[PDB]
């Protein structure tokens, strides 16, 4: 393993790094709350490619019922704060 | 780091006790008897095989090798 | 305490009561089959100096 | 020979004079020493027998089956030891003293140099074992499986007992040693075909044979873990002994008039061995396992020669063992789960570790792993069949293969995968049950260091 | 996994599953970065040109059309995650993982290492015997007539009331034990 | 239907009692402690200390009553004799044909 403890700091900044690397979002108006339908006017379609992203930088794969209603940046850390165990 | 996390695993007290037990019967009737048999081979033990002698008959417990067997 | 112990551990003492006897039983049943003792072709002997029996 | 029976009669008055909590320790403490008295049996000579008395003898067919049987007491005190715990003093005392007279009546059985004593006993030794299954059973169908196995056996031993009176009246005795001495041939005929029937269905239906094997899985799945364990474990080898006794006046009838037995015995392990695939209960699944194993030791005393005898012998003792090894683990599993049905507990290696290692090492002893005596016997029959007809030993293949995957489908589904997450009852094992699995253990891989001492006569 | 399921699922659920497993299966096809990319946004523009479709026939038509197009490409051999049901590390340390309860078990030698746990433990023991009789009323009371139709839990709605049935979820044994 | 909708008196079902929760250190064996230890005590030391061990090593050391070593001495010293004779091992016939009278057929 060797794996270092990742921390919901970590978490989040690996999740806002993902979604400003997202050229359909304007880095600077984005913010840990945002949502995504109606915040920064993204598609569905939109929302399952940052799943897709998600899930590609975390290494797992999120469940469809559960993807399918992740709308803000910061459910989805906890959603996978929760998957991973993390305690701060 | 000071990260030590508890691990949740059923009580083993009763399984290395009851091993332990065993242990400690069996070598207890063992070693002695392993001591025994090491004292009677290297001392007493291997008879060689001879001729009866004329005029007389041997006992039953005679005709065998090991002093154990005897 | 003697006189105490025994009525009640005075059960142990009968299995090996039982064991000796049926030693001796097996004896005393043997001592009524030797029609043929020291009679048998393959082991007719001599009796010894100071032998009465071959087997009791 | 009353040096082993007097003890075990004195086993009587020692438990019902003993303390109302002193039973259990007295029984086991004197049935162990009473084993050790029976050891003595095991010296014997390449010669006739061990010729006691008028009455009694020994031999080393009859040595390690007394030994087992010995053995088999001490194992069966501890596994009945935990639920007859809120049971008053009388009926504990009772279920002793049936415990008891079961041993005497095999012990005076295996010796038996008369074949109306033999027969007298083997039929005494019904009574303790179908009040033990109908009396302290659990579930209401002990009734009707305690019929079952009273009726089949009857049904099989009544002819018997009319051919046994017939062959004295012809012969003119019953001992075992004139028989052998003066046997002569059975010519061909009817009535000697009906005589070679009513002399071999009695021990056939014991066995079981597989046409007649239905009231074994009905009387092991009903009675209490002492009777299971006296019916796997010496119980079905009485019909193995019998026929090995009783052979000799048989022949030369014996070749023609084994065929519908040998096949039966040859397709129904398949049967059985592929029924245990399919089965939701432990304890008809050990049940059919061994009725496969007694399908083979039929299939080898049938095939009536040297090879086949050794490994018939060797085979029995170590089904016995390994049998009664898998009931009293079922037996620890319903204890805590109270369903005896596999699919209900499951991944009790994780819960368990200790009690696995004794699941995984009974499933390898029931799977014949070398050099174990399970498949020494395994071996010796099979080379014999394969002397006897070439073609038998495809049938005994696919046999070893479905054997194999039932047992360790019985250890996969019980012990690996995840644990039920509702049972919460699950207490750590006790060191009685784990003593009862080193004290069945041991003696296997004891055994495997001397095959010749269970090897039968022709050896 | 955590939430509850759905009596069905609608027509986007399904187009966005289907989109799913479609660009999953196209990656696993496209074993290079830039092949990936231009595929998939070649995939997402064609899959976004009946997005404006009303006719609800129409809407049946596609997508279900696609699901035949997908079975026929499917890469028989897709990626999986290594955690995921079909990774190869899908249930490697179920065997690791504990139930608590075991814990009661334990000799007092035992408990005699881990003081500090083992009084939290009954903090939570205690927490647990207060809470699951509020919530058994809370429930009971909460619950529609005739059975609920939802598997779905209500949280708590009183101050020092707990999510009901909370006990098994909170306590789940790790991901990882050891 | 005033009936009870009860069959009969009965007890209600006991739940099963736990030897460790009243006594830890319960070995499975009984109840009361003392006699719990001693009972797991004797059962050891009468099984695999007395039975297992010395049992193991009396059937171990048991005398060739069996006659294997003096059956090999006796094929050695038959051997011996016979290969100096010149004679031709072991006989085909079991018995000796001159003291065997068979019937003479005459057909
Ligand atoms: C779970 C557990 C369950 C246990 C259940 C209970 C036990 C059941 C079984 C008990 C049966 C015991 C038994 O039957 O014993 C058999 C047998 C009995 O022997 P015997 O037939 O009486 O003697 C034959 C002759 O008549 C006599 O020969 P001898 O007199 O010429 O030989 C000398 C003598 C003594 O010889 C010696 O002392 C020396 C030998 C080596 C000398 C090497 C050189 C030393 C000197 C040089 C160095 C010092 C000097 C120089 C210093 C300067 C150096 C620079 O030999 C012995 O004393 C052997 C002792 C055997 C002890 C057996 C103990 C059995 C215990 C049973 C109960 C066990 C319970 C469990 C606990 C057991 C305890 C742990 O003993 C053995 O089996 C020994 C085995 C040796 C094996 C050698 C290696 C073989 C490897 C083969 C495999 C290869 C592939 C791998
Ligand atoms: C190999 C040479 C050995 C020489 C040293 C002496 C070894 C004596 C061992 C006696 C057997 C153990 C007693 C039986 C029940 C287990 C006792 C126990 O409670 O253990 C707790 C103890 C501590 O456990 P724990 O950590 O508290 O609990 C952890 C969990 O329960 C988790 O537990 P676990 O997963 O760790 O399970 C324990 C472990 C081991 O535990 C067992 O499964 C024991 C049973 C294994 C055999 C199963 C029956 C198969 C038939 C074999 C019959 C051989 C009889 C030979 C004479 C035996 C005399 C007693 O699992 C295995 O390793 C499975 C082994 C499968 C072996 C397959 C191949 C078998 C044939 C090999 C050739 C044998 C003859 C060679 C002749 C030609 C060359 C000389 O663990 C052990 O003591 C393990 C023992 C080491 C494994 C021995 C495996 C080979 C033994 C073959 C029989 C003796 C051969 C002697 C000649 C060798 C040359
Ligand atoms: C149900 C689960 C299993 C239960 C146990 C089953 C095993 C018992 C079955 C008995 C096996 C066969 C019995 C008799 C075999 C004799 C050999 C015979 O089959 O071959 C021919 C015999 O031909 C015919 O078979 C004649 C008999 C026909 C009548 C028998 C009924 C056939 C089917 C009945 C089966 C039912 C069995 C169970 C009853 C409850 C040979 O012709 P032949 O040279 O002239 O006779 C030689 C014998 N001699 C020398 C004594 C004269
Ligand atoms: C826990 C991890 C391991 C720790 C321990 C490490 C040490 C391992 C050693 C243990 C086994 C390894 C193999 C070593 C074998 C050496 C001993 C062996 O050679 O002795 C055997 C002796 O063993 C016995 O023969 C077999 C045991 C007897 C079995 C009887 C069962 C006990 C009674 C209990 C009740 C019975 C219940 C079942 C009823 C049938 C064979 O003896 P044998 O080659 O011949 O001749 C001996 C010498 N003579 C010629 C003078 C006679
Ligand atoms: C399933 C078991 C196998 C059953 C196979 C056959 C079943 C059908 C038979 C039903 C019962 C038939 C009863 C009458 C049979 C008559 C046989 C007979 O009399 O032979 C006796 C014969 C010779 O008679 P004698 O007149 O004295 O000789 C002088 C001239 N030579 O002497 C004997 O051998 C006596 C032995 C008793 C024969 C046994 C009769 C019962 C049938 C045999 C047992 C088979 C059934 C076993 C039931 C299995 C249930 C587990
Ligand atoms: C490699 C394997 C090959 C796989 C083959 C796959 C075949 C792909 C081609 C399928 C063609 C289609 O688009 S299938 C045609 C299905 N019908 C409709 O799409 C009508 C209305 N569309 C919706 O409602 C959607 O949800 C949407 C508006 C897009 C977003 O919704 P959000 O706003 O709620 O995110």
């Amino acid at each position: 393993s060797d794996a270092p403890p990742l921390t919901l700091e970590a978490i989040k900044d690996r999740v806002l790094y993902v979604l400003k690397l997202y050229d359909k979002i304007d880095p600077e108006k984005l913010s840990v709350n945002s949502h995504f339908m109606k915040d920064l006017g993204l598609d569905s379609l939109d929302q399952v490619e940052i799943i897709m992203a998600m899930e590609d930088e975390f290494g797992f794969e999120i469940p469809d019922i559960d993807a399918e209603k992740l709308m803000c940046p910061q459910e989805i850390v906890d959603y996978i704060a929760d998957k991973k165990d993390v305690y701060e | 780091h000071g990260k030590r996390l508890f691990i949740i695993k059923p009580s083993g007290f009763y399984d290395r006790r009851f091993l332990k037990l065993m242990r400690f019967y069996i070598l207890l009737t063992g070693i002695p008897v392993a001591i025994g048999i090491t004292l009677v081979n290297v001392f007493i033990g291997e008879a060689e095989l001879a001729d009866i002698p004329e005029g007389y008959v041997p006992e039953h417990w005679e005709y065998f090798k090991h002093p154990i067997s005897r | 305490n003697v006189l105490q112990i025994v009525r009640d551990h005075w059960v142990h003492i009968l299995v090996p009561v039982g064991f000796v006897f049926g030693c001796y039983l097996d004896r005393r049943s043997d001592e009524k089959l030797t029609a043929f003792r020291n009679k048998s072709l393959l082991f007719k002997r001599e009796l010894r100096p100071n032998e009465e029996v071959t087997w009791k | 020979m009353l040096k082993i029976i007097i003890p075990t009669t004195m086993l009587l008055p020692m438990t019902w004079m003993s303390k109302h909590n002193m039973i259990w320790i007295n029984a086991t403490v004197h049935s162990l020493l009473i084993s050790l008295i029976s050891l003595s049996l095991l010296n014997q000579l390449g010669e006739n027998s061990l010729n006691f008395s008028l009455t009694f003898f020994s031999d080393s067919l009859s040595a390690p089956l007394l030994v087992l049987t010995t053995w088999l007491l001490p194992l069966m005190l501890m596994a009945s030891q935990s639920h007859l715990s809120k049971e008053t003093t009388t009926r504990k005392k009772l279920y002793i003293t049936m415990l008891i007279l079961l041993q005497l009546f095999l012990i005076m059985t295996f010796t038996a140099t008369e074949l109306i004593l033999f027969y007298i006993l083997f039929e005494a030794t019904l009574v303790p074992t179908l009040i033990i299954i109908t009396r302290w059973g659990n579930q209401t169908e002990r009734l009707n499986a305690g019929l079952y196995f009273l009726f089949y056996t009857l049904a099989g031993s009544l002819p018997l007992l009319v051919a046994l009176v017939y062959i004295q009246n012809t012969t003119g005795s019953l001992n075992f040693l004139i028989i052998h001495y003066w046997s002569h041939p059975l010519s061909n005929s009817w009535s000697n075909i009906f005589m070679w029937l009513a002399c071999i269905m009695a021990f056939m239906v014991k066995m079981p044979l597989y046409g007649l094997h239905l009231w074994l899985p009905k009387a092991h799945v009903e009675a209490p873990i002492a009777g299971s364990m006296v019916l796997a474990a010496v119980l079905l080898k009485l019909g193995g002994y019998g026929m090995m006794r009783i052979t000799t006046i048989l022949n030369p009838l014996t070749n023609y008039m084994a065929y519908p037995f040998l096949m039966l015995s040859m397709w129904g392990m398949i049967m059985t061995s592929s029924i245990c695939l399919r089965q939701t209960d432990l304890k008809s699944l050990i049940a059919y396992s061994s009725v496969s194993h007694m399908a083979l030791v039929i299939v080898a005393i049938m095939i009536q020669t040297p090879w086949s005898f050794m490994g018939a012998t060797a085979l029995m003792i170590a089904h016995g063992l390994t049998s009664s090894m898998l009931f009293c683990l079922a037996n620890t599993n319903y204890e805590r789960v109270h369903s005896r049905t596999m699919i209900l507990a499951r991944g009790l290696q994780t819960l368990l570790p200790l009690m696995a290692t004794w699941w995984l090492v009974a499933s390898l002893t029931n799977l014949a792993l070398p050099p174990s005596i399970n498949l020494i016997g395994e071996l010796f029959i099979i080379t014999a069949s394969f002397s006897w007809s070439n073609i038998t030993i495809i049938l005994m293949g696919m046999n070893m293969m479905i054997t194999a995957l039932y047992s360790l489908y019985m250890l996969i589904t019980t012990q690996r995968g995840k644990y039920t997450h509702h049972i919460n009852n699950i207490k750590p094992s006790f060191t009685r049950e784990n003593a009862l699995m080193a004290l069945h253990i041991l003696p296997l891989l004891l055994l495997t260091l001397n095959p010749k001492m269970i090897l039968g006569p022709l050896y | 996994a955590f939430s509850a399921p759905a009596a069905y699922l609608t027509h986007q659920q399904k187009v966005l599953r289907l989109y799913k497993r479609a660009l999953r299966h196209l990656e696993s096809w496209c074993v290079h970065r830039d092949k990936y990319r231009y595929f998939a946004c070649l995939m997402r523009a064609r899959f976004d040109e009946h997005k404006n479709e009303k006719d609800m026939v129409k809407a049946t038509q596609l997508l279900r059309q696609a699901e035949e197009e997908f079975w026929y490409g499917q890469h028989p051999q897709p990626y999986i995650f290594p955690e995921s049901p079909g990774g190869t590390s899908y249930e490697r340390y179920e065997c690791y993982k504990v139930p608590e309860w075991c814990l009661d078990d334990w000799h007092p030698s035992e408990k005699a290492m881990y003081p500090d746990y083992f009084a939290k433990r009954e903090q939570w023991k205690r927490l647990r015997r207060e809470s699951w009789e509020r919530e058994v009323k809370q429930l009971q009371e909460e619950t529609p007539p005739g059975g609920p139709r939802t598997e779905a839990l209500p949280p708590a709605r009183k101050e020092g009331d707990l999510p009901p049935l909370w006990w098994h979820i909170v306590t789940r044994p790790r991901e990882r034990p050891m | 239907p005033p009936e009870p909708t009860i069959r009969l008196q009965e007890d209600p079902d006991p739940e099963d009692e736990n030897l460790y929760e009243k006594n830890p250190d319960s070995h499975g064996y009984d109840k009361d402690p003392i006699v719990d230890l001693w009972n797991m005590r004797v059962v050891f030391f009468f099984g695999f200390s007395i039975v297992l061990v010395l049992g193991s090593t009396f059937v171990a050391y048991l005398p060739d009553y069996r006659m294997q070593e003096w059956a090999r001495r006796e094929a050695e010293r038959l051997v011996k004799y016979r290969e100096a004779n010149g004679l031709p091992l072991m006989e085909s016939n079991c018995f000796d044909p001159n003291k065997i009278q068979l019937p003479e057929d005459e057909d």
